[PDB]
């Protein structure tokens, strides 16, 4: 259970769903 | 003309009798249902 | 299997490289069961229709 991939997989939907 | 059989072969959606040009799974030939 | 090979598979939550197992696993699932084995079988019941 590592923080990174959280960040990572959020940072993808954030931009996804900005765009 | 515009309007197709029922199980006539389509083209897009609408432009037939039935207006829906469904396909039943992953082939072509769209067919009105 | 139908839920992908993690289900015979131990859990890696107890062993090293979880995060790495678990999208090894989601993404056999996606990619075997939802999409390749639905093609076949839709490919199979469309031409039956």
């Amino acid at each position: 259970t590592a923080r990174e991939a959280a960040t990572a997989l959020a940072a993808l939907l954030w931009a996804v769903v900005a765009r | 003309g515009d309007c197709l059989p029922h199980l006539k072969r389509c083209k897009a959606d609408n432009d037939c009798c039935g207006k829906k040009c469904k396909r039943r799974g992953t082939n072509a030939e769209k067919r009105c249902r | 299997a139908g839920g992908g090979i993690g289900d015979e598979i131990e859990d890696p939550a107890g062993d090293e490289y979880e995060l790495y197992r678990v999208v090894f696993d989601i993404t056999f699932f996606f990619f075997v069961i939802v999409i390749l084995l639905a093609i076949i079988q839709g490919l199979i019941i469309d031409a039956f229709g």
